[PDB]
């Protein structure tokens, strides 16, 4: 089995 | 090209959180096991495994940035959920903190391996388990950060 | 003498967010 | 709280000069801290209570480039090393700290939040020292209380051999004094 990435979270809330 | 400190991760069974601190992408053993983490060059093996402390760490992936360990020692903490909710938490002991506002346990599902940050937003610990009366999460257990620095050494 | 100029910003008011896909 | 910051460049070296000279600036403004440049140097400017403050030793007596051309300072206090313009349309002001806490947090031109312990009116120490060069261009940035309220603006670094271990700053009080 392999651990996979489904999303990320930016703490500062920096936009695109 | 925005980079996140906190990754939302998944096995075949569970779905939980990881946190980059000091170049290493940590999470919980009870979620990760000894699995590798995926990369587009193929699997990458755990750099640290510490079955005692429920603690696993890989090399931080692409599109990630690390936090710095909290150095102000404040007792006012903030848990970050996997829904990017922020929960104020007051530090009891080394690895205990109590929610200034207790809430439904469903509100923290998928969030173990999330971080706990001080006022400065620096890393205080990873979140492990919920202290709770029936229905309602009331305090939290967390891996403290010094555990990480001394897993690193 | 020349005017002072804004060339960037720092934003504190931002709160943690899921990076959109 | 938690205090977290990010940084956005909005202008290039070329566009900065042209805008300096014309004094006319049509870029839209956001956030509480502005990154600002003269021709010589670059530093920080913090909005508190509808006024955009920064260090005098940075701005001297200059206007600020605005949508309507250059704007004169509202306040000038050479001795505080302090200067003020009306906050640019679209910025957000910080409010002065009133918890009177002694655990401060300094915001950096690189959008870092570094913890400071207060050791007097206008002096506090870094919990972990830094190269003095790390702080160059952060003059005029805010120190915050744990609540995210303004306690002071960063003025100068206390150092030896190029390692800063404490910071010297203009306390929020001095602002109020300067308004009166
Ligand atoms: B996470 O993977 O998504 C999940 C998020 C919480 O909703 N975590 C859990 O379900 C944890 C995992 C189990 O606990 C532990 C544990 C706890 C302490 C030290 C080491 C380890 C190692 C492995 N697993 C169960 N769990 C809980 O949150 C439970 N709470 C609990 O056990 O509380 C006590 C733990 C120490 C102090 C209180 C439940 C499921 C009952 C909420
Ligand atoms: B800024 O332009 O980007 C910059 C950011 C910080 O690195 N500011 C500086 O480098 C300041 C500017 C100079 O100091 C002053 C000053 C200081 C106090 C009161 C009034 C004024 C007025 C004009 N200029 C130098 N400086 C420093 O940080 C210096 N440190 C220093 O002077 O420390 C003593 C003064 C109070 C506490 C000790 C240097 C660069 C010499 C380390
Ligand atoms: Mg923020
Ligand atoms: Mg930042
Ligand atoms: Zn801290
Ligand atoms: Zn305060």
């Amino acid at each position: 089995g392999s651990v996979v990435i489904v999303g990320r979270i930016v703490l500062s809330g920096k936009p695109a | 090209q925005v980079e996140g400190e906190v990754q939302i991760v998944s096995t075949a069974t569970q779905t939980f959180l990881a946190t980059c601190i000091n170049g290493v992408c940590w999470t919980v053993y009870h979620g990760a096991g000894t699995r590798t983490i995926a990369s587009p060059k193929g699997p990458v093996i755990q750099m640290y495994t510490n079955v005692d402390q429920d603690l696993v760490g890989w090399p931080a992936p692409q599109g990630s940035r690390s936090l710095t360990p909290c150095t102000c020692g404040s007792s006012d903490l903030y848990l970050v959920t996997r829904h990017a909710d922020v929960i104020p938490v007051r530090r009891r002991g080394d690895s205990r903190g109590s929610l200034l506002s207790p809430r439904p346990i469903s509100y923290l599902k998928g969030s173990s391996g999330g971080p706990l940050l001080c006022p400065a937003g620096h890393a205080v610990g990873l979140f492990r388990a919920a202290v709770c009366t029936r229905g309602v999460a009331k305090a939290v257990d967390f891996i403290p950060v010094e555990n990480l620095e001394t897993t690193m050494r």
